[PDB]
RNA sequence: GUAAGAGCCUAGCAUGUAGAACUGGUUACCU
C-alpha cells in the first residue's frame, strides 16, 4: 500500500432522460447550471432543463450525426460539429445558425473553445485539427501530422495551448502560434479517444483501450498509469475534487481518484427497455458547474444523471 | 475496381488555406464575404463570467430541484344479444406512456403503420 | 510556396561600385529561373553606365547552392558552381526532371523554413574543407564588365535611329562559333557542362603542381629560392608539424636546402602543403624534387 | 472541400458508418492479432444490413461475439436512420410538401418493406399465440349463423353442375373482367402475355376451360406464390396482389358464379350495401328519405333522441380466422368450393427479398374476396343487430322487403335501431330513443364508466366543415348518450373478431337541444334540418339542398344540406398530384386527358354537392392553374402571363387540348 | 492573440481584395555589411546603405502566375520512438478464436465465383426458426366440429 | 476588346463577338468545342450590359 | 499454431543460434588485442570502428541465403489431384472454396450429405 | 454508331533573361 487515497463517496443513478431518436454522441453544460445541451445521431441538438430533466428546445440543421457540442463562456453562443463536415455557430439569442466554419474534408469529431482568445479548434477524420477565428470564420492554422483520424482536442490558455489524441495511437502537443508539433507522446498501444485536463494541478490524462495515462503538461512527462478499465473508452472527465470518470463502449464506467489512481466504483448501468444488450455504451459525460451531477450520454439513446450517495463511508479498499 | 470502398481518407493540409493559403489565391466565394463581423459578449444579466464566479451552484441547483419535484408532485330493449359487455375493465391501458427503444415496436411506429397502410 | 524574404543575397560585383544604392522591391514579381515559383524581385542600378540588374533566383535556390541571386557565382569566391563542386564533392544531386524538381524544392523549402536561415544547409560541412585550386584562380577585384548594357540589335542591322542616345552598347557581339557563347541558365546553375567553368578547370589543371617521388623511398627536398636572410631555427619550427623529421642539409651558397623525412608519405604531405603556396618571412620558398 | 448537399447524403452516411466500424475493429482486437481482416468484417456488416432489410435472420455460424455484437449495434443504428427517414419523408408526401419523384419511389419501397416486416411478425405471432378467437366465441358466431340461415330457409349453393346451362355466360363475363385490366397499357412482359394467351384459349374453346376450372375446384388445394406491391395514394398505401393467370381464371369464374347463385338464393339481405341497382349518391338520397319517412321522427316533445353512428370494422380483413371461415363457407357452398376458397387464402406473399405465408388473414386481391368480405360482414351484422331485429329488417322469406322499409309501422318502432346499412366495411345505424331508454342506457354507461369531472365533452369530435351554428352542440345529456350508444355497439363485437374505434367514428345526437343531425356516408357528408324545428325561413332556391318530402303526407318536412367530405377533396388533390408526377407528363394531351377524367369523375359523382363547398371550388381553381402552369413550363413560356387560354380550352377536334374547366377564367 | 490577429488579417484580405485599393510608400533604409572586405569592393568601404522603395502595384493587373500546380505530399517529420510496453504474450487458442470467416452473401458475387450449394445455403437462422404450433388450435377445431 | 481578349486567351477562335455584343459561332461545333466554349452568367451579364450601353 | 509473429521469430532464432559454431582463435586474438574494452558497457566507445574482413561477411551472406531459402519453403504446396469433382470456374475461386471449406466445413456437413444422397432427409 | 481517348499531323503562345577567368624560374665539392 504505497499511497492512501482520498475517500470519495459513491455515485448513484437517479434519473434517466429519454427522447433522442439516435445515439447521443455529445453533451455539454451551460456556465450557469440552467440547462445542458446534447447532440445526437438523429441530427438534433436538444437543450434540456438541468434541474427538472425536461426538454427545453430542439434545434435542427445538421445533415448528419452531431459529434460535438460546446457552449461559449465568453460569448452567448453554441458551437456544434457533425459528420456533416460542418462546424456551426448558434446564436442562442435567436436560436438560429449564424456562422458555419468551412474547410474540413471529412467528419468533424470534436471541438474545444479556447478559454480566452475566441478561437475554435476542431478535429476531423481527415487526420487534421483546425484553428478557426470565430469572428472572421477563417482557418488560422491546420494542425497536421497525425496519420489516422483525430479523436479529441483540448485547449488551454497556458502552455501547450492545444492537445489532441488521435486514432494513430499518438498524442501531439502543439504550438498555437507557430502551428507545429511540440511533443509527440507515443505511449499508448491503441487509439487515444479521450484526453482530459485537470482544473488545478497542471496535469492531464488520456485514455485508450489498453490503459489510461496521466502526464505533466510542458513536455508530457509520464507521471502515472491508471489501469484496470479495459474497454474502448470514449470520454474522460474530472471533478475539481479529484474524481476521474472513465466511460467506455461496453457501457461500463469506472470512477477513479486522480492523485493516486484508485478505482473506487464501477457502474455497469442497465439499458433502456426496448434497447439491445449489445447497445450498452457511453459516448459522452460531463459534470455540472456545481460538480455534483454526472451527465452521461448513452448508446441506448438516453441521458443518465448521477449524484453522490449521502449514505457515508461503506468503503475504503 | 470502379466500384470500391475507401479504406483510407484524404488528408488535409494541401489546399486553399493549408500552408500558404494555396499561395494566396485571389479566388473567394460568396460565403467568404464579410458577414457577422462583430462578436457579441455576455452582458451582466445574461451570464457574464464575473457574475458566474462568485456563485454557489449546488444550493441553487438544490432549490431548483426541490421546486421541480414539488411541481411534479402537485401535478399528480335488445337484451337478447349474443355478446354482453366485452370491455368491462379496460381503462385504455397506458401504452402511450411507454417509450420503447425499437423502431419497429415503438408506439409511434405502430400508429404510423396503422395510419399510412390503408 | 511563395518565397517573400526581404533584402536579397548578393555579391559585390553586382551590388555595385557605389556604396549608396536605391533598389525597388516587387513582392512576387517574376518566377524563378530554376525553381519556377514566384519570388521577391529586387531591382537596382550598380553605377552610372550599368544595366539595372535584378535577382534571377529564389532566396531558397541560393541557400541550396551558396550563390548570388543574379550572377549565380559563389558568394565567397566568385566562381562558377562546377568549379567549386570540382574543388569539393557533388553530393547534392538536385533533380532536373519536372515532378522530381518541384518535389525536391518543396521538401528543401520545408527543410530551410524548419531551420535558422543563415547557413548553406547542405554545403556547410563541405564548405569547411576548402582552399583548393579555386583560391589560386579566384578573382581578386570585381569584373564590372558584367554589369554592362547589351549589344544594340538595331545597331547590328546598321539602323540604330537613337544613335548617341541609345543606352545599349554599340560594339561587337561575340562570334557564335565559340564554346564560350551558349551558356544556359540551368547549365550554369546545376554545374553541368558550363564552358566558363570548363576553361577555369583547364587552367587550374595546368597550374603548376606537385610531382611524385620518382624513385622509391626518397624523401629528399631540393629547396631553391631559400634566401640568405632567413634562419634554419625557424625552418624546424615550421617543419615539426609533419612527423619524425630526419636530417636537414643546408647549403646557403646556391640557396638550396636539402630535407629528409622518415617516410615518403610525410614528404608527399610536405610537397602538398609547401609547393607554390608557402611564403615564410615574406619571402617565397621554392621546393622541388631532385 | 465539397459540401454534403442532398445527392451526397446517403453515400456520405455509408462512407462514415464504414469508417466508424473500421475504428472500432482496430480498437477491439487484442494485442497480438494479425491486423488484417477489416474487409471481411465490413462485408459481414453489409450482409447483416441486407438480411435486416430482407427480414432474414442473420447468423454466421462461427464468428467472434464482439464482432457479432458490434455488427448488430451498427446495423441497428442504420435501421433507426432508415426508418426515421421513412417517417419524415412520408409525412412530407402526405402533407403535400415539396418532394422529389425519386424520394417518392424510395419512400414507397421502404414502406412496403416495413409493412412486410410487421406482417411477418403478425403471422408468426398468430401461429405462436394460438387463435385469438376463443372457441366459445367461435361457436357463438357459428351458431348464430346457423340459426340465421335456417331462419331464412336458405338453400345451400351446390357444386357448379356438369350441365349448367349458364356457365358459358359466366365464363364470358369472367374473361371480360380479366381483359379489362390489360386494356389501357401496351407494354407487357411474359406473365401478362401468358395471361392474355390463356384468355384467348378460354374464348376459343370454352368447354375445355370449364372442365379445367371444375377440375381445379375439385382437386387443387396447394397454390402458387402471390406477389405484392403498393399503390401510392399519397395519404395511405393500398395492397395490390399479383396472382398466377390459371388460378386467376378459376377464381374469376368462381367469383361470377358465387355472386350469381348468391343473388338467386337471396343470401345477402338488402343492407349489404354496394348493390347493383344503387349508386352511392342514390344510396345517400335513399338514406335521407328513409330517415324522413320514419313515424314521428322529428318530434321531441316528450323527450326523444335521434342518434346516428358511423364507424368501421377496423381490422376486419386482417383478423378473419381461416378455420372459422372454412366453417362458415361450408355453411354456404359446397365443401369442395369452401375448401378451395379457404386454401386459396393460405398462399406465400412475395416482394423482392421477402417471403411469408398468409396463415391468418385473407388476401384482399383475390377475385372472389368480395364474396368473403360481404358474407363475413353479414355474420357481424348479425352480431351487432341480433337475429330478432335482423329478421324484422329482412322481413319474412316469403315476402322480403326492400332497403329502408319494414312490414308495419308497429315493427318500425319496436326497437331503438331503426335504420342500418353496411357499405363494405363501414357501418351506419339510426337510433330512435324514448326518454326512459336513453336514461337507462346512459345509467349503464356511467355505471361502467364514471365521469365525475364532466370529461365526456373533451374527446368528442364534432364536424368542423359546417359553420358554428350548423355543427352539433355539446350538451351533457347528448354527449353522454352518444358515448353510451357507441359503448353499447362496441360491446357487441369481440375484439378478436373486429373492433370499433372512437377516433375513427362519428356520433351525432338530435334532441331538443340539437336542431341538426350530421351524418357522413359515401364520399359526401350531409345534415338534415326539419322545417318544424329551428329553420324560421322556409326557403327553396339553392341547388346544393334537398327538399325531401314525407311519403304519407306528400309534403316537404325536412331539408338536406350536402358538402364534399375532406377525405374526398384530399383524394382529388392527391389524384392531381399523381397526374403532375408520372414521367409521361410532358405529352400535353396525356396530362389534359387525365385531368378531364379526374374532373368528370369528381363532378359526375358529387354533382350538386360541389357548389355548396367553397373549399372544393377553390381547390379546383388551384389544381386547374397547376396543370396549366405545367403545360406553360412545357413551353417554358416564362413567369409572365397573357398566355392565351384558347390553346387549352379549344375542343380537341380543332387542334386544342380539349381541356374542361371548373373555374372562373375569362378570355 | 496579437500573433493570431495578424494571420487573420492576412487571410481576410482576400475577402475584399480591392475596396479602397492599397497605398505603399514607407521608403526605408537598411545598413548592410558585405562580409567580403579586403577592399576593392564598395570602393574602399566596409558597409553600404540601401534605400528600399517597394514597387508600386498596378491596380488593373490580374494575377501573374499559375498556382494550380499540384505535387505529392512530402516526407513527414522524423519518426518518434514508440514507447510501448513489453507486449502481452499471445496464445494459439485466442489467436484462433479471433479468426473471421469469409462472407458468403446471398446477394453480391462481385468476382463472379461459383460456391457449393451447402455453403451458399448456410443461412442457419431460417433452419433454426422452428415454427412451433400452439395448443389452443385443438380446442377451436374440436369445438367447431362438435 | 476585353471580351474578345477573354475569348482569344481561351483559344476559342470559332466564336465571334460582333460589334453589337452578339456572340455567335463561326462554324458548326463539335461536342468538345461546344462544352469548351460555354460561358457563364458573368460573361453574358457583362456582354449584355455593354450591349445596353452601346445602344 | 502461429499465435504471434514474435514466437516464430524466437523459434527461428533458436534454430539459427544452435546451428552456429564459434572459432576460438579469432575470439582470443581479438580478446588479447582489445584488452579492457573487450567487455563493453552500453556507453563504451567502440560504435563506429569495426571493419569485418572478407571471410566474415562471406559467412554472413552464406548464412543469410540459407535463412532466406528456409523461409521461402514456408508454405508447402499440397498436391493437385483432379479426381475430386471440381467446384470452381477459376483459379482464385478454387482457393476461396478451400477457405470456405476450412471455415464452414465443420457446420455444412449435413447439407453435403443431403446433396450427395439426392437432396433427401 | 458517338465526339473522346489514344495516336499522328501541322501548328504558335509566352520571353526582352543570368553569363563570357586572360601572364612568371639557378647548380654545385673529397677518393
Ligand atoms: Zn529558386
Ligand atoms: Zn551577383
Ligand atoms: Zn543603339
Amino acid at each position: 500500500t504505497m499511497p492512501k487515497p482520498q475517500w470519495h463517496p459513491p455515485w448513484k443513478l437517479y434519473r434517466v432522460i429519454s427522447g433522442h431518436l439516435g445515439w447521443v454522441r455529445c453533451i455539454a453544460v451551460e456556465p450557469g447550471n440552467q440547462w445542458f445541451v446534447t447532440g445526437s445521431a438523429d441530427r438534433t441538438i436538444k437543450i434540456w432543463d438541468l434541474a427538472s430533466g425536461k426538454l427545453k428546445l430542439s434545434l435542427t440543421g445538421h445533415i448528419s450525426t452531431v459529434r460535438g457540442v460546446i457552449v461559449s463562456t465568453r460569448s452567448p453562443y453554441l458551437f456544434s460539429c457533425g459528420e456533416d463536415k460542418q462546424v456551426k455557430c448558434w446564436d442562442l439569442e435567436y436560436n438560429k445558425v449564424i456562422r458555419h466554419y468551412h474547410g474540413h474534408l471529412s467528419a468533424v469529431y470534436g471541438l474545444d473553445l479556447h478559454p480566452t482568445i475566441d478561437v475554435l479548434v476542431t478535429c476531423s477524420r481527415d487526420s487534421t485539427a483546425r484553428i478557426w477565428d470565430v469572428r472572421t470564420k477563417a482557418s488560422v492554422h491546420t494542425l497536421s501530422g497525425h496519420t489516422n483520424a483525430v479523436a479529441t482536442v483540448r485547449c488551454q490558455a497556458a502552455e501547450p495551448q492545444i492537445i489532441t489524441g488521435s486514432h494513430d495511437t499518438t498524442i501531439r502537443l502543439w504550438d498555437l502560434v507557430a502551428g507545429k508539433t511540440r511533443v509527440t507522446l507515443t505511449n499508448h498501444k491503441k487509439s487515444v479517444r479521450a484526453v482530459v485536463l485537470h482544473p488545478r494541478h497542471y496535469t492531464f490524462a488520456s485514455g485508450s483501450p489498453d490503459n489510461i495515462k496521466q502526464w505533466k503538461f510542458p513536455d508530457g512527462s509520464f507521471i502515472q498509469n491508471l489501469s484496470g478499465h479495459n474497454a474502448i473508452i470514449n470520454t474522460l472527465t474530472v471533478n475539481s475534487d479529484g474524481v476521474l470518470v472513465s466511460g467506455a463502449d461496453n457501457g461500463t464506467m469506472h470512477l477513479w481518484d486522480w492523485r493516486t489512481g484508485y478505482n473506487f466504483q464501477r457502474v455497469h448501468a442497465a439499458v433502456q427497455p426496448g434497447s439491445l444488450d449489445s447497445e450498452s455504451g457511453i459516448f459522452a459525460c460531463a459534470f455540472d458547474q456545481s460538480e455534483s451531477r454526472l451527465l452521461t450520454a448513452e448508446a441506448d439513446k438516453t441521458i443518465k444523471v448521477y449524484r453522490e450517495d449521502d449514505t457515508a463511508t461503506e468503503e475504503t479498499h | 475496381t470502379a466500384a470500391r470502398p475507401t479504406f483510407e481518407p484524404a488528408r488535409g493540409g494541401r489546399g486553399k488555406g493549408e500552408g500558404d493559403l494555396s499561395q494566396l489565391s485571389k479566388q473567394y466565394s460568396s460565403r467568404d464575404l464579410p458577414s457577422h463581423t462583430k462578436i457579441k459578449y455576455r452582458q451582466t444579466t445574461q451570464d457574464a463570467p464575473e457574475e458566474v464566479r462568485n456563485r454557489d451552484f449546488r444550493r441553487e441547483l438544490e432549490e431548483r430541484e426541490r421546486a421541480a419535484a414539488r411541481e411534479k408532485n402537485r401535478d399528480r330493449w335488445d337484451d337478447d344479444v349474443v355478446f354482453k359487455n366485452c370491455a368491462k375493465g379496460v381503462d385504455d391501458q397506458k401504452k402511450d406512456k411507454r417509450f420503447v427503444n425499437d423502431t419497429l415496436r415503438s408506439e409511434f411506429h405502430k400508429k404510423f403503420m396503422e395510419k399510412y397502410i390503408k | 510556396n511563395w518565397e517573400d524574404a526581404d533584402f536579397p543575397i548578393l555579391c559585390q560585383t553586382c551590388l555595385g561600385e557605389n556604396p549608396y544604392i536605391r533598389m525597388t522591391k516587387e513582392k512576387y514579381g517574376k518566377e524563378c529561373k530554376i525553381c519556377a515559383r514566384p519570388f521577391t524581385v529586387f531591382r537596382w542600378c550598380p553605377g552610372v553606365r550599368m544595366r539595372f540588374k535584378k535577382t534571377e533566383v529564389c532566396q531558397t535556390c541560393s541557400k541550396l547552392k551558396n550563390v548570388c541571386q543574379t550572377c549565380l557565382l559563389d558568394l565567397e569566391y566568385g566562381l562558377p558552381i562546377q568549379v567549386r563542386d570540382a574543388g569539393l564533392s557533388f553530393k547534392d544531386d538536385m533533380p532536373k526532371s519536372d515532378v522530381n524538381k518541384e518535389y525536391y524544392t518543396q521538401n528543401m523549402e520545408r527543410e530551410i523554413s524548419n531551420s535558422d536561415g543563415t547557413r548553406p544547409v547542405g554545403m556547410l560541412g563541405k564548405a569547411t574543407s576548402t582552399s583548393d585550386m579555386l583560391l589560386k584562380l579566384a578573382r581578386t577585384t570585381p569584373y564590372y564588365k558584367r554589369n554592362r548594357p547589351h549589344i544594340c540589335s538595331f545597331w547590328v542591322k546598321g539602323e540604330c535611329k537613337r544613335g548617341e542616345e541609345c543606352p545599349y552598347r554599340h560594339e561587337k557581339p561575340t562570334d557564335p562559333d565559340d564554346p564560350l557563347a551558349d551558356q544556359n541558365i540551368k547549365d550554369r546553375y546545376y554545374g553541368i557542362n558550363d564552358p566558363v567553368a570548363d576553361k577555369l578547370l583547364k587552367r587550374a589543371s595546368t597550374m603548376p603542381r606537385l610531382d611524385p617521388p620518382e624513385d622509391k623511398t626518397i624523401t629528399t627536398l631540393y629547396v631553391g629560392g631559400l634566401g640568405d636572410t632567413i634562419t634554419e631555427t625557424d625552418l624546424r619550427n615550421h617543419f615539426y608539424q609533419f612527423g619524425e623529421i630526419r636530417t636537414i642539409t643546408v647549403v646557403q651558397r646556391q640557396q638550396c636546402a636539402f630535407i629528409q623525412f622518415a617516410t615518403r608519405q610525410a614528404a608527399e604531405v610536405a610537397a602538398e602543403k609547401s609547393f607554390n603556396k608557402l611564403i615564410v618571412n615574406g619571402r617565397r620558398l621554392n621546393v622541388k624534387w631532385g | 472541400a465539397k459540401t454534403v448537399t442532398k445527392q451526397r447524403v446517403e453515400s456520405h452516411f455509408d462512407l462514415e458508418l464504414r469508417a466508424a466500424v473500421m475504428h472500432d475493429i482496430l480498437d477491439m482486437m487484442p494485442e497480438g492479432i494479425k491486423q488484417n481482416k477489416a474487409r471481411t468484417i465490413l462485408q459481414h456488416l453489409s450482409e447483416a444490413w441486407r438480411c435486416w432489410k430482407a427480414n432474414i435472420p442473420w447468423k454466421v455460424p462461427g464468428l467472434p461475439t464482439p464482432i457479432e455484437n458490434m455488427i448488430l449495434r451498427y446495423v441497428k443504428a442504420k435501421a433507426d436512420w432508415w426508418t426515421n427517414t421513412a417517417h419524415y419523408n412520408r409525412e412530407r408526401i402526405r402533407r403535400g410538401a415539396t418532394v422529389d419523384k425519386t424520394v417518392c419511389k424510395k419512400n414507397l419501397g421502404r414502406l412496403t418493406r416495413l409493412y412486410l416486416k410487421a406482417e411477418q411478425e403478425r403471422q408468426h405471432n398468430y401461429l405462436k399465440d394460438g387463435p385469438y378467437i376463443t372457441a366459445e366465441e367461435a361457436v357463438a358466431v357459428y351458431t348464430t349463423t346457423v340459426h340465421w340461415l335456417e331462419s331464412r330457409r336458405f338453400s345451400p349453393i351446390p357444386f357448379p353442375p356438369l350441365s349448367y346451362k349458364h356457365d358459358t355466360k359466366l365464363l364470358i363475363l369472367a374473361l371480360e373482367r380479366l381483359k379489362e385490366a390489360y386494356s389501357v397499357k401496351s407494354r407487357l412482359n411474359q406473365s401478362q402475355r401468358e395471361e392474355l394467351g390463356l384468355i384467348e384459349q378460354a374464348y376459343d374453346n370454352p368447354h375445355e376451360a370449364l372442365s379445367r376450372i371444375k377440375r381445379h375446384l375439385l382437386t387443387q388445394r396447394a397454390f402458387k406464390e402471390v406477389g405484392i406491391e403498393f399503390m401510392d395514394l399519397y395519404s395511405h398505401l393500398v395492397p395490390v396482389y399479383d396472382v398466377e393467370p390459371l388460378e386467376k381464371i378459376t377464381d374469376a369464374y368462381l367469383d361470377q358464379y358465387l355472386w350469381y347463385e348468391a343473388d338467386k338464393r337471396r343470401l345477402f339481405p338488402p343492407w349489404i350495401k354496394p348493390a347493383d341497382t344503387e349508386p352511392p349518391p342514390l344510396l345517400v338520397y335513399k338514406w335521407c328519405q328513409g330517415i324522413n319517412n320514419l313515424q314521428d321522427v322529428w318530434e321531441t316533445s316528450e323527450g326523444e333522441c335521434n342518434v346516428m353512428l358511423e364507424s368501421r370494422f377496423e381490422k376486419m380483413y386482417e383478423k378473419i380466422d381461416l378455420t372459422l371461415l372454412n366453417r362458415l363457407l361450408r355453411l354456404i357452398v359446397d365443401h369442395n368450393i369452401a375448401d378451395y376458397m379457404t386454401a386459396k387464402n393460405n398462399v406465400v406473399i412475395n416482394y423482392k427479398d421477402m417471403n411469408h405465408t398468409n396463415s391468418y388473414g385473407i388476401i384482399r386481391g383475390l377475385q372472389f374476396a368480395s364474396f368473403i368480405v360481404q358474407y363475413y360482414g353479414l355474420v357481424m351484422d348479425l352480431l351487432v343487430l341480433g337475429l330478432h331485429r335482423a329478421s324484422e329488417m329482412a322481413g319474412p322469406p316469403q315476402m322480403p322487403n326492400d332497403f329502408l322499409s319494414f312490414q308495419d309501422i308497429a315493427t318500425e318502432a319496436a326497437h331503438p335501431i331503426r335504420l342500418f346499412c353496411r357499405y363494405i366495411d363501414r357501418i351506419h345505424i339510426f337510433f330512435r330513443f324514448t326518454a326512459d331508454e336513453a336514461r337507462d342506457l346512459i345509467q349503464r354507461y356511467l355505471t361502467e364508466h364514471p365521469d365525475p369531472n364532466n370529461e365526456n365533452i373533451v374527446g368528442y369530435n364534432n364536424k368542423k366543415c359546417w359553420p358554428r351554428d350548423a355543427r352539433m352542440r355539446l350538451m351533457k345529456h347528448d354527449v353522454n348518450l352518444g358515448r353510451a350508444v357507441f359503448w353499447d355497439i362496441k360491446n357487441r363485437l369481440p375484439r378478436s373478431v373486429t373492433t370499433v374505434q372512437w377516433e375513427n367514428s362519428f356520433v351525432s345526437v338530435y334532441s331538443k337541444d340539437n336542431p341538426n343531425l350530421l351524418f357522413n356516408m359515401c364520399g359526401f357528408e350531409c345534415r338534415i334540418l326539419p322545417k318544424c324545428r329551428t329553420s324560421y325561413e322556409e326557403f327553396t332556391h339553392k341547388d346544393g339542398v334537398w327538399n325531401l318530402q314525407n311519403e304519407v303526407t306528400k309534403e316537404r318536412t325536412a331539408q338536406c344540406f350536402l358538402r364534399v367530405d375532406d377525405e374526398s377533396m384530399q383524394r382529388f388533390h392527391n389524384r392531381v398530384r399523381q397526374i403532375l408526377m408520372a414521367s409521361g407528363s410532358t405529352t400535353f394531351t396525356k396530362i389534359v386527358n387525365k385531368w378531364n377524367t379526374a374532373l368528370i369523375g369528381l363532378m359526375t359523382y358529387f354533382r350538386e354537392a360541389v357548389v355548396n363547398t367553397q373549399e372544393l371550388l377553390d381547390l379546383l381553381v388551384k389544381c386547374e392553374n397547376k396543370i396549366q402552369t405545367r403545360i406553360k413550363i412545357g413551353l417554358n413560356s416564362k413567369m409572365p402571363s397573357r398566355f392565351p387560354p384558347v390553346v387549352f380550352y379549344t375542343p380537341k377536334e380543332l387542334g386544342g387540348l380539349g381541356m374542361l374547366s371548373m373555374g372562373h377564367v375569362l378570355i | 492573440r496579437v500573433a493570431l490577429e495578424k494571420s487573420v488579417s492576412q487571410k481576410v484580405a482576400a475577402a475584399m481584395p480591392v475596396r479602397a485599393a492599397d497605398k505603399l510608400a514607407p521608403a526605408q533604409y537598411i545598413r548592410y555589411t558585405p562580409s567580403q572586405q579586403g577592399v576593392a569592393f564598395n570602393s574602399g568601404a566596409k558597409q553600404r546603405v540601401i534605400r528600399m522603395v517597394e514597387m508600386q502595384k498596378d491596380p488593373m493587373e490580374p494575377p501573374r502566375f499559375k498556382i494550380n500546380k499540384k505535387i505529392p505530399r512530402g516526407p513527414p517529420s522524423p519518426p518518434a520512438p514508440v514507447m510501448h510496453s513489453p507486449s502481452r504474450k499471445m496464445t494459439v487458442k485466442e489467436q484462433q478464436e479471433w479468426k473471421i470467416p469469409p462472407c458468403i452473401s446471398n446477394w453480391k458475387n462481385a468476382k463472379g465465383y461459383t460456391i457449393p450449394l451447402d455453403k451458399r445455403l448456410a443461412a442457419d437462422g431460417r433452419g433454426l426458426q422452428t415454427v412451433h404450433i400452439n395448443e389452443n388450435f385443438a380446442k377451436l377445431a374440436e369445438a367447431l366440429y362438435i | 476588346n476585353m471580351l474578345n481578349l477573354l475569348i482569344h486567351r481561351k483559344n476559342l477562335n470559332y466564336l465571334h463577338l460582333d460589334y453589337n455584343f452578339n456572340l455567335k459561332p463561326v462554324k458548326t461545333l463539335t461536342t468538345k468545342e461546344r462544352k469548351k466554349s460555354r460561358f457563364g452568367n458573368a460573361f453574358h451579364l457583362c456582354r449584355e450590359v455593354l450591349r445596353l450601353t452601346k445602344l | 499454431g502461429f499465435s504471434d509473429y514474435a514466437a516464430a521469430q524466437l523459434r527461428q532464432y533458436h534454430r539459427l543460434t544452435k546451428q552456429i559454431k564459434p572459432d576460438m582463435e579469432t575470439y582470443e586474438r581479438l580478446r588479447e588485442k582489445h584488452g579492457e574494452e573487450f567487455f563493453p558497457t552500453s556507453n563504451s566507445l567502440l560504435h563506429g570502428t569495426h571493419v569485418p574482413s572478407t571471410e566474415e561477411i562471406d559467412r554472413m551472406v552464406i548464412d543469410l541465403e540459407k535463412q532466406i531459402e528456409k523461409r521461402d519453403k514456408y508454405s508447402r504446396r499440397r498436391p493437385y489431384n483432379d479426381d475430386a469433382d471440381i467446384d470452381y470456374i477459376n483459379e482464385r475461386n478454387a482457393k476461396f472454396n478451400k477457405k470456405a471449406e476450412r471455415f464452414y466445413g465443420k457446420y455444412t456437413a449435413e447439407i453435403k450429405q443431403n446433396l450427395e444422397r439426392g437432396t433427401a432427409v
